[PDB]
RNA sequence: UUGGCGGUACUUUAUAUCCAUCUAGAGGAGCCUGUUCUAUAAUCGAUAAACCCCGCUCUACCUCACCAUCUCUUGCUAAUUCAGCCUAUAUACCGCCAUCUUCAGCAAACCCUAAAAAGGUAUUAAAGUAAGCAAAAGAAUCAAACAUAAAAACGUUAGGUCAAGGUGUAGCCAAUGAAAUGGGAAGAAAUGGGCUACAUUUUCUUAUAAAAGAACAUUACUAUACCCUUUAUGAAACUAAAGGACUAAGGAGGAUUUAGU
């Protein structure tokens, strides 16, 4: 008893009402984009209400949507029981059918395989799906202790004999493991009018960039942006640091670079030169000494760069004096 | 029954309390563990408020003797607090809390090197009357 | 604290539209822009004036519909026409509707010299975004 | 940082990576193996491959640079091993062929022996009890040992010297008499070691 | 300027000054000023077709018009009327029936519980106060809490009744609490012919004894405030009841309901002892009334009648047949209940 | 039965932090700027943390609210015995904020208790439940992360602001209102913050931060002061900049304190 509006649900009658209205929402979005709608789809319907209703908000949650109910609507909405009251599972008055459903039928299982009575990897690779996937399979809340006794009866399963079914079981619940392989990607090798060979690759550090265009044989000529190395790099340490992708590979005097950095300091200039040189190096050495680069920083981009100022302190981090109390 | 029954002064207290437990400690009084593990303190410092008492044993090398000489302390603290209010040491005794002293590590630390240092050379709301009218 | 255009929090029984639900920094992430002129844009002119029109407009229109508005209106000016889209209640009878938007857009096109028209979208009661 | 925690640090060491396999521990050998699918933090500017950067060497520019002025502290120390050098082959080539043998012509060896003779073992923390501060007889790390070292040479040569010498001459001239045990700074190293022998009766009274 | 003027809602927000720092650790009143004025209505009287005239009168398309300065003036007064007939009908309110005193909650009616899950309304019921305790604990949010618990008894006045309490922060939120909690624990009472309790009840609950006594037609309630207001909801006409010991309400009301509900009907006397149950009236005479017989089979050994009965009296009500004067405040003159 | 604070000083805890470690500063000199004090015919407000280059992303006139002196009386508006009011109370308020604070709580409606002043957890589970607000998430810094921004409920400080504006109550209407002219001064003073220098990792010159040639202690370094010229803005130079000399002190700054991962 309380102002706030009663708890807004849905029922089967609805949701269906509301499944007709979006299949003529179709048929009418379709005749205004001028398309078929028997081939009209999801991905059209979507492209076609950015065109009519350009939002340009950053969530995209808040933009205009046309979506089917199902997945708007929350599915775990749905009548359980019929029109003389009688509930449809027999596990309905647990409060969780479909989570102790699951659990009535593998405790089943292992029962059968302990009575009844080989390497148990036969899936590599994989974790066990996560509480948010578990409860979008059952379709109902889970605590964290409910999803803890789930994993360890799933895993008391594997350790007993399994059948095939069994097996096919399981896999339901395992979820293939991402496989982020951090590998440099090798880039191609063109040839120019002379027809010699040579590779590109882009290079950033702070403000500057820098485009190498390493060739495979030379006598290691560098030339930034069309001056000399000596010339244009009077530091010492900024030579050195376009010396270090060579130097680590044993391949001084064997390439000819032609490089153009534009942004940033000389410092910032000569790092961003480094990185682009040793990516287009890339195509010319062993992938056994790629992975030697990428183990030595050669190949990792450099994220540090200037924070902004803070309004109300002297800088990004500095803050101003704390008057004398 | 039973389930529900179960400055100068303080320099006074601290060193009385490190004189008496010291010796409770060289006896298997409070345990025949206790008196294995042979342990030393450093000293005693009792809070102002006296609300709990603090005693300073001299940690050792090894983390694992000492992990376990913290929890067998520990456990017979209260029993140890238990002993001096029987012998009548003190009247009234804290809380017995068992705190690690490493310096004993440090001080034989200092000698080695030093040892081995170059010196050099020399109501209306409340009341019916509103709801009443209507 | 900041308290800059947040509706705070009541007990369970303050009803919020979209609009006042969304604190200042949801502006351009979850909720848009009342008023849409090319004044704000870079190397353009007359912000100050486009700015103050708004002011008057807004001002004008809640008089001239007194609590006949359900929610804030929305200005949008293409060329130099001016278009006033508001959402009003069902109160009135339908022919004062009709008798304040011929009057309001005659009076406001011969104050500021433009094309005025007035869109109305009549709700039958304040859209309740959440209970706060 | 920018980097999140799961960045590791690079390892530059060429030989280290050309190395026959066989040649490396399997504790090295695992790193490796589990270095493949992790994330590994960009080489710094001043890190290098190059077969004459001395991690010491570069630590003392550091330690001596101004308001981000690497350019200026590299020439000091340029210049100042290039002082020393220059002064070792004045004294060998005016010396005769038994002195010859002894007086050593290499800077970054002079370096390397000159810091490490200022090194101290042990440290004074200054510490308050009892109303006065009461300092006690500290055991330094390899990090604060080292520190130290280099702090007292860069202190020593900024400070006190003439007005019209410069940095690479009065640094130069330390690190040599450093080299020989009898600079100044060996004596702040005496000094530091002497106070502790006289408060090594009051080691009790620290807490951390 | 006309750009310094603000909406009405901000203006009463200041004025009110409701949320202010005095206000939460410690009269001014808020007017609407739109609730009289008609759309299209100046001081000035013009008159605007379609918007406050008719646009079409007798088949004539109006045109704009002013009303006479004796015409405006009027309506001026009439509005002026109007205003102070709203403060008037604002000042005027329908009274309730206070309880047993004016300013106290205890048995004051507030009405039926609330409708039930499936539209099972509840207007045979009625709802009586019978303690309203504004308590203060110490709570972060105050550092005193407010606190409202509030005793309260209903029933339908043929039976069935029962009581709870509610507690909340606000009076009122106490009120729907403990109504409709009460609805869930109806006990049922036996009444003798539908007046009256079927035999005298003694009983002590915690400090709170309470004796009552069954009497005859057109006796009446003479009981305690309390005992008045819970009979009347559970349809008791006539009945003697004393109080002693400790007055509190909450041992008094489980202490009455607790009696009542346990008491022993005529018909189940008859099946525990199998015999007939006889009744004899002395406005009938000697004719034996038969007021209920065994269900099953009667039984031919006559109860044993003792010469001397070993019963406990109390002094109180022995006192008055042993012809011991009574106190000046027994048996006087009352209001019928 | 609760709530509190007492000496919660005890164990873990903070993370550019309490001490320690590290770097550059402040504390000394010269100035710039705020405040207090003295003081003036001459604003106001802020004024421990959470004031002191604060309202001001800005005072030669204007700005201006101050003071002296002279003048106006239906005195901005369609109307109004009305206009106007920076007049008192931020201890009547709205509005917009500081603070604890990127702290973790605030918790309505139901249900249960041998009556409840209150409480309501056990996971190999024992009375609690299904929804909100904040956090998280999301979005922004235009790949990705991280980081930074933004966000941060309820209370705490009757914290700040009637002088952004609006407003309750009280006060002034030939004056507490309106306008014009000219002033709103100073320091043998204290203190907060900033700036520059004290130099050799320096000074000047050309390049450019590479390199080179000179200077390098009595004025060498070293005046964003005073003074002297020219110039820009302006009606007004009292302002700012650029030269010119004049050049004084200062030789790295006591206890002590600020910022930075
Ligand atoms: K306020
Ligand atoms: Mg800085
Ligand atoms: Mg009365
Ligand atoms: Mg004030
Ligand atoms: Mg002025
Ligand atoms: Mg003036
Ligand atoms: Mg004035
Ligand atoms: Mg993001
Ligand atoms: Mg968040
Ligand atoms: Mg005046
Ligand atoms: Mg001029």
């Amino acid at each position: 008893n309380v102002q706030a509006s009663r708890q807004e649900s849905y029922t089967e009658d609805f949701i269906k009402k509301q499944i007709e209205e979006f299949n003529i929402g179709k048929r009418h979005l379709a005749n205004m984009m001028g398309e078929d709608p028997e081939t009209f789809a999801e991905e059209d319907i979507d492209r076609a209400i950015a065109y009519l209703f350009p939002s340009g908000l950053f969530e995209k949650r808040a933009r205009p949507m046309m979506k089917h109910p199902e997945h708007i609507f929350p599915k775990q909405r749905a009548t359980q029981w019929g029109e003389d009251g009688r509930p449809f599972h027999f596990l309905f008055y647990t409060g969780k059918q479909s989570y102790y459903s699951l659990m009535h039928d593998v405790y089943g299982k292992v029962m059968q395989l302990e009575k009844h009575r080989a390497e148990s990897r036969d899936l590599i690779g994989s974790r066990w799906l996560i509480k948010e996937e578990l409860e979008e399979m059952l379709v109902e809340k889970l605590s964290d202790e409910d999803y803890a006794q789930f994993i360890r009866l799933l895993e008391k399963l594997l350790t007993l004999p399994c059948g095939p079914a069994e097996e096919e079981f399981v896999q339901r619940f395992r979820r293939s493991v991402t496989i982020q392989s951090k590998k440099q990607l090798i880039e191609p090798v063109q040839y120019d009018e002379q027809g010699m060979a040579f590779s590109t690759s882009e290079g950033r550090r702070k403000s500057a960039t820098a485009q190498a265009v390493v060739y495979e044989h030379g006598s290691g000529k560098i030339h930034v942006n069309g001056v000399d190395y000596l010339i244009y790099f009077p530091i010492t340490q900024d030579r050195e640091q376009l010396m270090f992708p060579f130097h680590f590979l044993d391949r001084l005097e064997r390439h000819d670079v032609t490089c153009t950095v534009s942004g940033g300091g000389r410092s910032a200039q000569a790092g961003a030169i480094r990185l682009a040189m040793a990516r287009a190096l890339c195509s010319f050495v062993t992938e056994d000494e790629v992975e030697w680069m990428r183990q030595a920083g050669l190949l990792t981009p450099d994220p540090r760069i200037r924070e902004r100022k803070k309004p109300g302190q002297e800088g990004a981090r500095r803050k101003f004096t704390w008057k004398k109390r | 029954n039973l389930l529900k029954k179960f400055s100068i002064r303080l320099r006074v207290l601290n060193g009385l309390l490190y004189k008496s437990l010291t010796e409770l400690l060289c006896t298997p009084q409070v345990s025949q563990e206790v008196y294995d593990l042979n342990v030393e303190l450093s000293k005693v410092s009792v809070t102002s408020d006296f609300s709990a008492c603090r005693v300073y044993w001299k940690t050792g090398v090894s983390a694992e003797q000492n992990k376990h000489t913290e929890s067998v302390l520990q456990r017979s603290a209260a029993y140890m607090r238990h002993l001096l209010i029987s012998q009548q040491t003190l009247r009234n005794v804290p809380p017995i809390v068992f705190v690690q002293d490493k310096r004993d590590l440090v001080l034989a630390e200092v000698d080695r090197l030093l040892a081995e240092a170059d010196f050099g050379p020399p109501h209306r709301d409340a009341s019916p009357r509103s709801f009443l009218l209507g | 604290k900041n308290r800059a255009a947040r509706v705070r929090v009541a007990k369970g029984n303050k009803p919020v539209s979209y609009e006042e639900a969304h604190a200042p920094h949801y502006i351009a992430h979850r909720k848009g822009w009342l008023s849409l002129h090319t004044g704000n844009l870079d190397g353009e002119d007359h912000a100050a004036e486009r700015t103050l029109e708004d002011v008057f407009l807004r001002k004008f229109m809640m008089g001239t519909f007194p609590g006949c508005l359900a929610d804030q209106i929305v200005l949008k000016r293409r060329a130099n026409q001016v278009d006033i889209c508001a959402l009003v209640l069902r109160q009135l009878p339908a022919h004062k509707f009709y008798f304040l938007v011929g009057y309001s857009e005659t009076l406001l096109s011969h104050f500021y010299k433009c094309p005025v028209r007035l869109h109305l979208q009549t709700v039958p009661s304040k859209v309740v975004y959440k209970y706060i | 940082s920018r980097y999140a925690p799961e960045f590791r640090e690079p390892l530059i060491d060429k030989e280290y990576y050309r190395k026959p396999v066989a040649e490396l521990t399997e504790e090295e050998k695992y790193d490796q193996e589990l270095k493949k699918t992790q994330f590994i933090k960009a080489a710094a500017a001043t890190e290098t491959s190059s077969v004459f950067a001395d991690p010491v060497i570069s630590k003392f520019t550091n330690m001596m640079m101004k308001g981000g002025n690497k350019v200026l502290a590299r020439s000091l120390m340029a210049q100042t091993l290039e002082a020393v050098k220059r002064k070792q082959f004045e004294k060998y080539r005016a010396a005769s062929a038994e002195e010859q043998a002894t007086i050593e012509r290499n800077p970054y060896r002079i370096f390397h022996e000159a810091l490490k003779n200022c090194e101290p073992v042990i440290g004074l923390v200054p510490i308050l009890k009892g109303g006065h501060f009461y300092q006690v007889p500290v055991p330094l790390a390899d990090r604060r040992r080292r520190f130290l070292a280099m702090k007292w040479m860069i202190t020593e040569c900024r400070e006190n010297k003439p007005r019209r010498t410069l940095m690479p001459e009065k640094l130069s001239h330390e690190l040599l008499e450093a080299f020989h045990n009898r600079g100044p700074v060996i004596k702040r190293k005496h000094n530091m070691h002497k106070m502790a022998e006289a408060n090594r009766a009051l080691a009790h009274y620290r807490w951390w | 300027s006309f750009f310094t003027k603000l909406t009405a809602e901000e203006l009463w927000k200041g004025a009110l000054a409701e949320t202010g720092a005095g206000a939460r650790k410690g009269k001014k009143k808020r007017k609407d000023l739109n609730r009289g004025q008609i759309i299209g209505e100046g001081r000035s009287g013009f008159l605007w077709p379609g918007l406050n005239v008719p646009l079409i009168k007798s088949g004539v398309v109006q045109n704009i018009g002013q009303r006479s300065k004796e015409e405006q003036q009027k309506v001026e007064a009439t509005m002026v009327e109007q205003r102070e007939e709203w403060d008037r009908k604002r000042k005027i309110k329908v009274k309730r029936e206070r309880g047993w005193s004016g300013n106290t909650w205890g048995g004051v009616s507030i009405g039926p519980p609330d409708p039930g899950p499936n539209g099972e309304t509840y207007e045979d019921f009625d709802t009586r106060i019978l303690e309203v305790r504004n308590v203060f604990n110490m709570t972060a949010k105050e550092g005193r809490k407010k606190s409202v618990r509030v005793l309260v008894a209903v029933g339908n006045g043929n039976g069935a009744a029962g009581f709870a309490i509610g507690k909340a922060a606000d009076r009122g939120d106490a009120f729907r609490k403990a109504k409709n909690r009460a609805i869930h624990y109806l006990h049922y009472i036996e009444r003798y012919e539908g007046h009256t309790i079927f035999h005298d009840i003694s009983l002590r609950f915690k400090r709170t004894q309470i004796r009552m006594k069954k009497q005859p037609r057109g006796y009446g309630l003479r009981c305690h405030r309390a005992i008045i207001t819970i009979c009347r909801l559970i349809g008791i006409k006539d009945m003697y009841a004393r109080v002693t010991g400790s007055m509190n309400m909450l041992n008094l009301t489980r202490g009455l309901f607790h009696g009542l509900a346990r008491q022993e009907t005529h018909q189940h006397l008859a099946d525990k002892k199998g015999l007939h149950v006889v009744e004899f009236r002395e406005e009938c005479g000697p004719l034996p009334i038969v007021v209920a017989s065994p269900h099953g089979a009667l039984s031919k050994e006559p109860e044993p009648e003792p010469e001397v009965p070993d019963t406990k009296l109390d002094w109180q009500d022995v006192k008055a047949m042993q012809g011991l004067k009574r106190s000046v405040w027994f048996n006087l003159k009352r209001p019928a209940t």
